[PDB]
């Protein structure tokens, strides 16, 4: 089975600080993995799609990579929004879960 | 017309075959004569030269993802698994069938395991009948009040295709115009 | 705009089936694989199935047999049928559907719409 151990969960910042985060695959995601984002009170969202391609609609600052090992998102940026969760995303192998995410403050 | 059932990028499972209804249009088959020169045009029935001079009003087009070894399987009164319990085609059979090797478009380096077909099934189809039902089939002495276990099986599962294969495993788009 | 509406209200008691329905406001069905999804503590976000124009379909192993999705072509009043409701299925579900820049492949959810609730007493 596809499991996720995303880390870090202790986080703070505020605006326009910098940032990092992982993903955590188990056995191989190739490059079929996805990040997500959903704020607290409505529904998700889609952030990256194939693990090197940004989607559209997400600003010009969300970037990521993969190897099933050594994913990689570099930003720095942290608009006064975008302080929500992060979603890790994978399927390749049935079925497709998510992951659970961590959190920054202010 | 003869768009949507070629250049398509998503074909059904065996089991969930599409049927697609084409009627009141002029139906040019200049396309056909020029799909060359990997698409198989075995056409029972009428010759393939005939075509312009005959007349249909509905021209049925099927069209599913099999494997190749299996093609052989659409041809009028043929025994098999995907001629038993899939897709039956009657022996009085008046169409054309096309199939053509599609691996760039329906294969996957880990696998595409969303192709689907019934393995078994308590008894035959009749012609030109659908088959969505996913109930437990059982055939065990034991009933089963849709309760999973022994002798109570679900008639379903995946296909394996992959691009590093051989050619009889390499996935087929096969594609039947059944004229009424 | 694409809005997917849920218009199912029925409210589940104990054990009896799950009488819920997605709609569609706006967009046409044509050949997207619309979903579902849901998410609850204990157990998060998870995927149930996509459905196709047709009964083309394919099921979560973890819950398979009770949870038997719908197609409506026309009418588009696709359901999340379920039986056996237990006493731990109590979250908010999701309605979910898919981007049209790919192959045969549901992998990218885009498109989302308000939940539901479902309690036992």
């Amino acid at each position: 089975e596809i499991v996720l151990t995303q880390s870090p969960a202790t986080l703070s910042l505020s605006p326009g600080e910098r940032a990092t985060l992982s993903c955590t695959a188990s056995q191989s995601v190739f490059s079929y993995l996805a990040w997500y984002q959903q704020k607290p009170g409505q529904a998700p969202r889609l952030l990256i799609y194939g693990a090197f391609n940004r989607a559209t609609g997400i600003p010009a600052r969300f970037s990521g990579s993969g190897s099933e090992t050594d994913f990689t998102l570099t930003i720095s940026s942290l608009e006064p929004e975008d302080f929500a969760v992060y979603y890790c995303q994978q399927h390749s192998n049935w079925p497709g879960t998510f992951g659970q995410g961590t959190k920054v403050e202010i | 017309p003869f768009d949507e059932v070629f250049n398509a990028t998503r074909f059904a499972s065996v089991y969930a075959w599409n049927r697609k209804r084409i009627s009141n249009c002029v139906a040019d088959y200049s396309v056909l004569y020029n799909l060359a020169p990997f698409f198989t045009f075995k056409c029972y029935g009428v010759s393939p030269t005939k075509l312009n001079d005959l007349c249909f009003t509905n021209v049925y087009a099927d069209s599913f993802v099999i494997r190749g070894d299996e093609v052989r399987q659409i041809a009028p009164g043929q025994t098999g698994n995907i001629a038993d319990y899939n897709y039956k085609l009657p022996d009085d059979f008046t169409g054309c069938v096309i199939a053509w090797n599609s691996n760039k478009l329906d294969s996957k380096v880990s696998g595409n395991y969303n192709y689907l077909y019934r393995l078994f099934r308590k008894s035959n189809l009749k012609p030109f009948e659908r088959d969505i039902s996913t109930e437990i089939y059982q055939a065990g002495n034991k009933p089963c009040n849709g309760v999973a276990g022994f002798n109570c099986y679900f008639p379903l599962r995946s296909y394996s295709f992959r691009p590093t294969y051989g050619v009889g495993h390499q996935p087929y788009r096969v594609v039947v115009l059944s004229f009424e | 705009q694409v809005q997917l509406q849920e218009s199912g209200p029925g409210l589940v008691k104990p054990s009896e089936t799950l009488s819920l329905t997605c709609t569609v406001s706006g967009g046409s069905i044509s050949s997207y694989y619309w979903s579902w999804i849901r998410q609850s503590p204990g157990k998060g976000l998870e995927w149930i199935g996509y459905v196709y124009n047709s009964g083309g379909t394919n099921y979560n192993p973890s819950l398979r047999s009770r949870v038997t999705i719908s197609v409506d072509t026309s009418k588009n009043h696709f359901s999340l049928k379920l039986r056996s409701v237990t006493t731990a299925d109590t979250g908010v579900y999701y309605c979910a559907r898919d981007l049209g820049y790919s192959s045969g492949w549901p992998d990218a959810f885009d498109i989302w719409g308000q939940g539901k609730m479902v309690t036992v007493s």
